């Protein structure tokens, strides 16, 4: 059976995009503008987009387009890059982990939001403690912080990450609802997600236009978007920034996950991916500058209600999209139908990247092992129910301080080290030109010289240097005032590596099954499946200077 | 879905040969079809893709010109202003036929084309 295709272009560039413009750029993206003073985080945000994530996403498209294959088995061309298809699809793994557990957040509040009196409006509730208060009629005392941190997280009952309790039994019915949905969304194959993202994938932007154009007529709008448009130059000097910048672009474009590649591995062979890219790339940046927008908007008129600064009123985590805009709208005349869109909407970005994040899994896995590729049903059950069943620790009480830890870890420095060597292992040891000359066979044209040198030398350069600095520059994790154990710190970290070693651990295991002379075993590992009978006649061109001197 | 590629043989330098590759199974006027050729490595040579539009290696282009026929679901392959680099066993395959297709990637037996 020959792989299937998409049905059309539009189920394709859908996935793409649904999976692109995801919650990071609602929940991780404003949050980041604010956490880095503004208009600060826009620059090493848009240069690290030009420079590596817009390239890294054309390579992407292209390596699955050409090879037609999962990011595990798309490293044939080179051999000894598997633990690089390996890495993402268990970073893809750890992410599903707890953006469902967003998802089903996004759910119960909008379950929440069938009522005409929002139960984040007021106190008096089973969830407030004595000290709510409502400062428009400290922060952390309001009804709707105090809605999400008590009736729905249920922080208050768990200390910490070593006393995290049981699951939450209304979340817990929620995540089901939302593992239910991604399998029957993805149990079927592509063509199934393909279809169904054409609603997710599309809603959100009219939310998110109303939004905004609602946003910046509310009071106070107005200092919440100077704040956003201002630019403290004297932030650049810290590494924060960068780091926070190319993590969220990286998270947020969805390179690094593998999904790319599954999703162009179902394209015809004549599909333009290059303007695929472009067009999500500046799609999934539009849309977090316009939620950036939103969120600073909703900042200041919450600023301008409680006659307090922007700054006492941001609040850490999900804190800008289940506590601001929550008061916010509730705060508004017809609130039930604002927390409505708003929640579907939340619910629309997040299902189609949860579907996109298990399809890299899914076909990653499958093309490496056909077994499963025969028992698609099976296979995907599996993936849910094993994403389910340990995004059951972020539903626990103290879950927000294992999303805290997985957020901060599964695709930190872990997917700025994966992209990096999928960068490294396309452009160097497989060969750029090679690359250019795969992608003018689909296309007819070779890629610029722009993107040739972004992908051979500055995004990996700058890929490099992220991924040092965040190594050094690491500091304690932390949730609002709660300081993690420096245990949970390793663990962290040790999730990090988890995926990062996947790479030397399989070169070391390919070297190893490999038979022959060094210079065999390495050529063999670093040839294409399909020509290893050159090993035999010695004509490896990554044994030759020209190969490495190709610009 | 069978590719069965015809016209090969031995020309002289500067000559010219038609190939065609008359496509079973499959509408060719959909499919990615490609040609591809081994003197060394099978290197794409020609391809004309499921929207009509035709690009060629570096290596061959403004010498052969890749055509279809929808009639007889063949393409064919103009290659003009041949030289003894040419020689090769030339291949036709067909990566798809569009989308809403699968990705068949068939490769026919192979065409001798001989340039003195
Ligand atoms: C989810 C996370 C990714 C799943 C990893 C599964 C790797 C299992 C595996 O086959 O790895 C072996 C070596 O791996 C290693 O030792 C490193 C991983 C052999 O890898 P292989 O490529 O020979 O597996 C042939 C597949 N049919
Ligand atoms: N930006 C994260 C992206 O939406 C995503 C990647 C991998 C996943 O398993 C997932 O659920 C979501
Ligand atoms: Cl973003
Ligand atoms: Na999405
Ligand atoms: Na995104």
């Amino acid at each position: 059976q020959p792989r299937e295709t998409w049905g059309k272009k539009i189920d394709f560039l859908l996935s793409v995009v649904g999976f692109a413009v995801d919650l990071a750029n609602v929940w991780r993206f404003p949050y980041l503008c604010y956490k880095n003073g503004g208009g600060a985080f826009l620059i090493p945000y848009t240069l690290f987009l030009i420079i590596a994530g817009m390239p890294l996403f054309y390579m992407e498209l292209a390596l699955g387009q050409y090879n037609r294959e999962g990011a595990a088995t798309v490293w044939k061309i080179c051999p000894f890059f598997k633990g690089v298809g390996y890495a993402v699809i268990l970073i893809a793994l750890y992410v599903g982990f707890y953006y469902n557990v967003i998802i089903a957040w996004s759910l119960y509040y909008l379950f929440s939001s069938f009522t005409l009196n929002l139960p984040w409006t007021d106190c008096g509730h089973t969830w407030n403690s004595p000290n709510c208060t409502d400062p428009k009629l400290k922060y952390k005392f309001t009804p709707a912080a105090e809605f999400y941190e008590r009736g729905v997280l249920h922080l208050h009952e768990s200390s910490g990450i070593h006393d995290i309790g049981l699951p939450q039994w209304q979340l817990l019915l929620c995540l089901m609802v939302v593992v239910i949905v991604l399998y029957f969304s993805l149990w079927k194959g592509v063509k199934t997600s393909g279809k169904v993202v054409w609603i997710t994938a599309t809603l959100p932007y009219f939310v998110l236009f109303v939004l905004l154009v609602h946003g910046v007529t509310l009071p106070g709008a107005s200092n919440g978007i100077n704040a956003y448009l201002h630019i403290d130059f004297y932030r650049l000097k810290e590494a924060t920034v960068w780091i926070d910048a190319a993590t969220q672009i990286f998270f947020s474009l969805g390179a690094g996950f593998g999904v790319l590649i599954a999703f162009a591995s179902y394209n015809k062979f004549d599909n333009n991916c290059y303007r695929d890219a472009l067009l999500t790339s500046s799609i999934n940046c539009i849309t977090s500058f316009v939620s950036g927008f939103a969120i600073f908007s909703i900042l200041g008129y919450m600023a301008h209600e409680h006659k307090v600064n922007i700054e006492d009123v941001a609040t850490e985590g999900a804190g800008l999209v289940f506590i601001l805009y929550p008061e916010a709208i509730s705060t508004l005349s017809g609130s039930t139908f604002w927390a409505v869109v708003f929640f579907v909407m939340l619910l629309a970005l997040g299902l189609d990247s949860s579907m996109g994040g298990m399809e890299a899994v899914i076909t990653g896995l499958a093309d490496d092992f056909q077994v499963l590729k025969r028992h698609r049903k099976l296979f995907t059950f599996g993936v849910t129910f094993s994403t389910f069943l340990l995004a059951l620790f972020c539903i626990t009480k103290g879950g927000i301080y294992v999303l805290t830890l997985l957020d901060t870890f599964a695709a930190g420095t872990s997917i700025l080290f994966a992209v990096l060597m999928e960068a490294i292992g396309v452009s160097w040891f497989y060969g750029v030109d090679r690359f250019s000359n795969d992608i003018q066979q689909m296309m007819g044209f070779r890629p610029g010289l722009y993107w040739r040198l972004c992908w051979k030398f500055v995004s990996p350069a700058f890929l490099l240097f992220v991924v040092v600095v965040s190594i050094i520059n690491f500091k304690p994790l932390t949730y609002d005032d709660y300081i993690f154990p420096p245990w949970a710190n390793w663990v962290g970290w040790g999730i990090a590596l988890s995926s990062m070693v996947l790479v030397p651990i399989y070169v070391i295991y390919k070297f190893l099954s490999t038979q022959g002379s060094l210079w065999e075993r390495l050529a063999y590992g670093i040839t294409p499946e399909n020509e290893h009978h050159l090993v035999a006649q010695r004509d490896i061109r990554q044994f030759q200077l020209q190969h490495w001197l190709a610009i | 879905v069978q590719l069965v590629e015809s016209g090969g043989g031995l020309v002289q330098a500067g000559g010219s040969l038609r190939l065609s590759c008359a496509a079973s199974g499959f509408p060719v006027y959909q499919a990615n079809m490609y040609w591809y050729r081994q003197a060394k490595e099978r290197e794409w040579v020609a391809a004309i893709q499921s929207e009509g539009r035709t690009i060629y290696a570096d290596s061959v282009k403004g010498r052969f010109t890749i055509s279809r026929d929808n009639s007889k679901n063949t393409v064919y392959l103009q290659m003009n202003s041949l030289k003894p680099e040419d020689t090769a066993v030339y291949y036709c395959n067909v990566k798809d036929a569009g989308w809403a297709s699968y990705q068949y990637d068939y490769w026919g037996q192979g065409t001798q084309v001989t340039v003195s």
